């Protein structure tokens, strides 16, 4: 279930990254990204592939979860944000968004699950 | 050196290929060891090299559609070098069943019946079917090749012809099945960026993890079915399902590596088994 | 014994066409990949493409994709390439060359030369 | 891409004396390098596959070394018949890549 | 290069006197039944059946043209009429029920390579070049067809000393149809194919044969030599089990 789990939850995060992209009313904003939220940390328990052999104490480890804090931290900002119906700087923090899970999440990932299906 | 062609003599294997060719052969041992009371070392090698022998080859017909593209051993290889050992192997899986028949007290009729209409019955329609679908042209292979290679051993070993044999090999064709859709399954992208199709990527993720589920679980069903209702002794392979959890949880190598111990349980449930209790048998 | 005899020199015009001939001659011809490589002026070799005789399945390099187009002909045991749209850096020598016959040879058998003038 | 780098340019030597050419690969490739000799006006020729093993037709006095990254061919003693560029070929990964060539001098 | 121009006559000389051959051989056909009505009544429900299916499995008119269509009728008449008569006429009337599937799908099988010939045929202009291109078609497409018609004809053949009297049947029918199939292929089919071209000049579809001919129709190497020794394999089997045994 893991693998399919993962790619679901990354594929339905960009799902949901289009349509915050593509959304017009604050409401939709508000719903999709608090489903947001809802996969960033129902992804937090899945743990790394890469990170297996290793202790869960690790400093890559660490770094994943300053990783997500910042996520998390960003995702509350735009829900607050758009709580009153500012959309445009709600895109913008989600932009930003899309450019530090590219940075560094989604390129931990991605490489993250290959190894799993190398295993099976 | 032997191991610098060593590289060149693994291009004709797969990940389901131990269990593919030589699960079948030894099963087939057992239910002639089952069924007679007096099994041969020398048709047992005689078979096992003839099936690996066809399997190779045909291996070898599916590794010459990997030119089209350079899908590509620690050497420069060309279409003159996979040709070539395509006809060795065959060569010398004609030359085993040539001696099987010397050795054997089986009619040359029934021999060739199934070494050219079974075992070799894939170089008939695959070769033309294209690049696209050498991946969907696999699973009839390997529906077919399964039973027919444990009959093939039964009826070298006894002397004469049973259909039982392939009603005991249904388990070994299913989780063989599985190790080629998993396989497929981890290749899905690369296949579909690629232009090749198969099975996982028609009928989808969702789909295709069910396929795999159902694959995996039918054995460890007719082996309750087959412990509970002719001989208890058969129950063996029940006792690696923590294994199979294990997999389904985390969804080839460990796919193979668990056909590998359902197989060798399978064998070792079928010798142990009472005389008489068996159908058939 | 195999040798590769290549076609002789070609003086052209810039933006035209060019088509060269590598007539193998000494094996059978549809077994192996031929392929071509090209040295510039100041030798440094890079190589351009192969082609399947058999099928004419082709593999190019990415720099040389668009302007060479390796086409066959088993009939005659001839193998083409055909560059297009010619410019000033495309005077050069082009070889036609083959591996080995045993399993594990490297590239023994070069052409001799097509020096193409722009 | 692998770019393959060679380091004397030009290499001055004597009639008898030992020479020593390096092939300094980007990546690690096995064994997969071939040494050509190209003479004045003429095709290349190979002297060394794969970094070690010799070729039929060839002196003796090639031979080659090393693995990994770091390549190696050498001259036992030169004569009036080894005075040629020679390029390094990596057949590792596609697209393959000579070197830069280096040229010997009396 | 020895095989292709004997193939290349041949076709050539059967293209160049079509009507001839084609009555000729007509003629053959109904003097072996005449010498020893039903024959087409299964002729027309055969004919049907398996036209229908591939005419459906075939995506009908994705070229936009319906000669091809015509002429794998025409070949599957024939093929048709050609195994029905010996079917009902020497064989056994009675035991031709529900074992007819693989006669029924060899046939299927041998469709395309039918066809083939005729898109090789229909990419001409003039008499003389379509005459030519039947004959290149033939030379192309003869060698290669008649290893699979052979290796089919022996598979089936040896399947039919098994001692089981069903698939001896079975087996027998399809050998067969395999015969009859690579007979009507070889003798008048392209004699059909000159005629009806020759009679009726709407046939564009050069470009994408001229390129993709020779690449595309080309067979995988390693399945022709194992044919080459499977082959020979069954014929020492067929040999030793039928005069020796
Ligand atoms: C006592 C036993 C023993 C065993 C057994 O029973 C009794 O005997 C055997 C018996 O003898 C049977 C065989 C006999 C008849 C059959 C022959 C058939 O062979 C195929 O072999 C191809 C050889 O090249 C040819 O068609 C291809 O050849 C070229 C056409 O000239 C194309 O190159 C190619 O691919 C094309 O396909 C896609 C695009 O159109 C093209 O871009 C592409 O080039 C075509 O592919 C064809 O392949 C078929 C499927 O294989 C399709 O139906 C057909 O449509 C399709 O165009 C054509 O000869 C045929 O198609 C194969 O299909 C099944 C087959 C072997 C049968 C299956 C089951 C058995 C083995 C039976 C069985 C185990
Ligand atoms: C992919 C196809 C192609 C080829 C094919 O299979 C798949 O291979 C053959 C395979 O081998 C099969 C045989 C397997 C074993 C069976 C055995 C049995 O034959 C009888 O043979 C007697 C011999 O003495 C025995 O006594 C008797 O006990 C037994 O009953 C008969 O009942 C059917 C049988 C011959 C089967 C009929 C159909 C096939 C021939 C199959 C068929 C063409
Ligand atoms: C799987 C395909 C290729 C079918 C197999 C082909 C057979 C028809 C061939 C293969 C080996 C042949 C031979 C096997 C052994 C001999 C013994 C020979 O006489 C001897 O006693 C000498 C043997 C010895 O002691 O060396 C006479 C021919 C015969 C029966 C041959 C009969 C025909 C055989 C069985
Ligand atoms: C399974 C086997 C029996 C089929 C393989 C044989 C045939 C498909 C082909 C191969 C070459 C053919 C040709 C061999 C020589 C003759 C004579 C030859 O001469 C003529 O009849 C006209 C004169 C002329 O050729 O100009 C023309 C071709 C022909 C009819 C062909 C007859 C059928 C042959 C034997
Ligand atoms: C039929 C009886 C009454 C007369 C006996 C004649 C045969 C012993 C000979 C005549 C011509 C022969 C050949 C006809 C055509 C060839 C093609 C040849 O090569 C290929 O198949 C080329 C394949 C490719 O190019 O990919 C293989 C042998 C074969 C089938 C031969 C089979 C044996 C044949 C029919
Ligand atoms: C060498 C070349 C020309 C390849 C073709 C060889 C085949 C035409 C031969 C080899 C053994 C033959 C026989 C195999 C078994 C059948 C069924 C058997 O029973 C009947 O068909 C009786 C009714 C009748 O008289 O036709 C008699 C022989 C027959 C027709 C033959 C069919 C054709 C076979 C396969
Ligand atoms: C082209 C494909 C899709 C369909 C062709 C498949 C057949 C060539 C094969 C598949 C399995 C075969 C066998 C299926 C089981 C039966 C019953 C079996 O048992 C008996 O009837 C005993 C007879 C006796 O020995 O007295 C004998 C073989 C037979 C007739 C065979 C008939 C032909 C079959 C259907
Ligand atoms: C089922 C097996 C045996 C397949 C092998 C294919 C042959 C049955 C084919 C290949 C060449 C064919 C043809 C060879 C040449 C002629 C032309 C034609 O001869 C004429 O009457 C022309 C007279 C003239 O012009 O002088 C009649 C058919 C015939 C005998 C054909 C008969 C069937 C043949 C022998």
């Amino acid at each position: 279930a893991r693998r399919l789990a993962l790619e679901d939850n990354w594929e339905t995060l960009n799902d949901n990254l289009k349509v915050i992209e593509k959304a017009d009313n604050a409401a939709q904003v508000k719903d999709a990204l608090t489903k947001m939220r809802a996969a960033a940390l129902d992804a937090q328990k899945a743990t790394p592939p890469k990170l297996e052999d290793k202790s869960p104490d690790s400093p890559e480890m660490k770094d994943f979860r300053h990783g997500f804090d910042i996520l998390v931290g960003q995702i509350d900002d735009a829900l607050k944000l758009a709580n009153e119906g500012k959309v445009k700087e709600a895109q913008a923090a989600a932009e930003q968004l899309k450019t530090t899970r590219n940075a560094y999440i989604q390129k931990y990932l991605e490489r993250a699950r290959s190894t799993l299906q190398k295993e099976v | 050196s032997w191991r610098q062609k060593c590289a060149s003599y693994v291009l004709a294997l797969r990940p389901w290929s131990f269990s593919a060719s030589l699960t079948p052969v030894a099963l087939g041992s057992a239910l002639a060891y089952r069924s007679q009371g007096v099994l041969d070392p020398r048709l047992l090698v005689g078979c096992a090299v003839a099936v690996l022998a066809v399997h190779g080859a045909g291996n070898l017909v599916s590794t010459y559609y990997d030119f089209s593209k350079g899908i590509d051993v620690d050497r420069i290889l060309e279409p003159q070098d996979v040709v070539r050992f395509g006809v060795f192997l065959y060569t010398l899986g004609c030359v085993c069943a040539a001696c099987l028949y010397y050795l054997s007290t089986l009619k040359l009729e029934h021999l060739a019946l199934i070494y050219f209409g079974g075992l070799s019955g894939s170089f008939l329609y695959t070769g033309g079917i294209g690049f696209k679908y050498v991946a969907l042209g696999d699973l009839i292979i390997l529906i077919t090749f399964g039973p027919l290679a444990v009959m093939f051993a039964y009826a070298v070993q006894v002397g004469s012809l049973a259909i039982f044999p392939l009603v005991y090999a249904i388990p070994l064709a299913l989780s063989t099945e599985a190790i080629l859709h998993s396989n497929n399954t981890r290749d899905m992208e690369s296949d579909q960026e690629a232009g090749i199709v198969t099975l996982a990527i028609l009928i989808g993720p969702t789909f295709s993890y069910v396929l795999y589920n159902t694959l995996l679980f039918l054995p460890y069903l007719i082996f309750s079915i087959l412990a509970t209702h002719c001989s208890i002794s058969l129950a063996l392979p029940l006792l690696t399902i923590p294994m199979a959890f294990s997999l389904e949880r985390q969804f080839p190598q460990r796919t193979a590596k668990l056909n590998l111990l359902l197989g060798l349980f399978y064998v070792f449930g079928i010798i142990l088994a009472p005389a008489g209790s068996l159908p058939r048998l | 014994e195999v040798q590769l005899q290549q076609s002789g020199p070609e003086l052209v015009k810039p933006g035209a066409s060019v088509k060269m001939s590598c007539k193998a001659s000494g094996y059978s011809f549809t077994g192996y990949f031929m392929n071509w490589v090209k040295q510039s002026h100041g030798k440094s070799l890079e190589w351009i493409g192969r082609i399947n005789p058999y099928n004419g399945d082709t593999f190019y390099n990415q720099k040389f994709k668009g302007k060479a187009t390796l086409t066959v002909d088993k009939s005659s045991r001839t193998a083409h390439m055909e560059l297009r749209s010619l410019t000033s850096a495309d005077s050069a020598l082009y070889f036609c060359v083959r591996r080995g016959e045993d399993y594990g040879s490297s590239y023994n058998y070069w052409g001799q030369g097509t020096t193409v003038t722009v | 891409d692998i770019l393959l780098t060679q380091s004397p340019a030009i290499l001055s030597v004597s009639p008898g004396e030992r020479v020593s050419f390096s092939c300094r690969a980007s990546q690690s490739i096995g064994t997969s390098i071939h040494w050509y000799q190209q003479r004045t006006n003429g095709s290349p020729r190979l002297v060394i596959k794969y970094a070690s093993e010799s070729i039929s037709g060839i002196p003796s006095r090639f031979s080659g070394s090393g693995s990994g990254t770091d390549f190696t061919l050498s001259i036992n003693s030169v004569e009036s018949e080894d005075i040629a560029d020679y390029y390094c070929q990596q057949s590792n990964s596609w697209p393959y890549t000579f070197g830069g060539g280096t040229k010997l001098e009396i | 290069d020895k095989l292709s121009r004997l193939f290349r006559m041949h076709g050539l000389f059967v293209a160049s006197h079509p009507w001839e051959v084609i009555v000729g051989t007509v003629t053959l056909t109904i003097c072996m039944m005449s010498m020893n009505s039903d024959i087409i009544i299964l002729t027309i429900t055969r004919c049907i059946a398996i036209l229908y299916i591939y005419f459906q499995f075939q995506n009908l008119r994705q070229l936009g043209s319906r000669y091809i269509l015509g002429i794998a009728g025409l070949f599957t008449i024939f093929s048709s009429f050609v195994f029905s008569t010996v079917v009902i006429h020497f064989l056994d009337k009675e035991l031709t029920g529900l074992n007819e599937a693989l006669p029924f799908f060899l046939l299927l099988i041998d469709l395309s390579r039918a066809s083939a010939l005729a898109k090789f045929a229909l990419s001409s202009n003039s008499q003389d070049e379509v005459r030519e291109n039947i004959a290149r078609g033939m030379a192309i497409l003869g060698p290669t067809f008649t290893l699979d018609a052979l290796v089919e004809c022996l598979v089936i053949g040896v399947g039919t000393m098994s001692g089981v009297r069903q698939l001896e049947i079975m087996c027998c029918f399809g050998c067969m149809s395999v015969l009859a199939n690579y007979f009507v292929f070889m003798t008048f089919f392209p004699a059909c194919v000159s005629l009806v071209l020759e009679l009726s000049p709407i046939w564009q579809l050069s470009h994408f044969a001229r390129v993709l001919e020779e690449e595309e129709n080309r067979p995988n190497p390693v399945t022709q030599r194992v044919k080459m020794i499977m082959s020979l394999g069954l014929v020492l089997v067929h040999a030793h089990s039928r005069w020796i045994a």
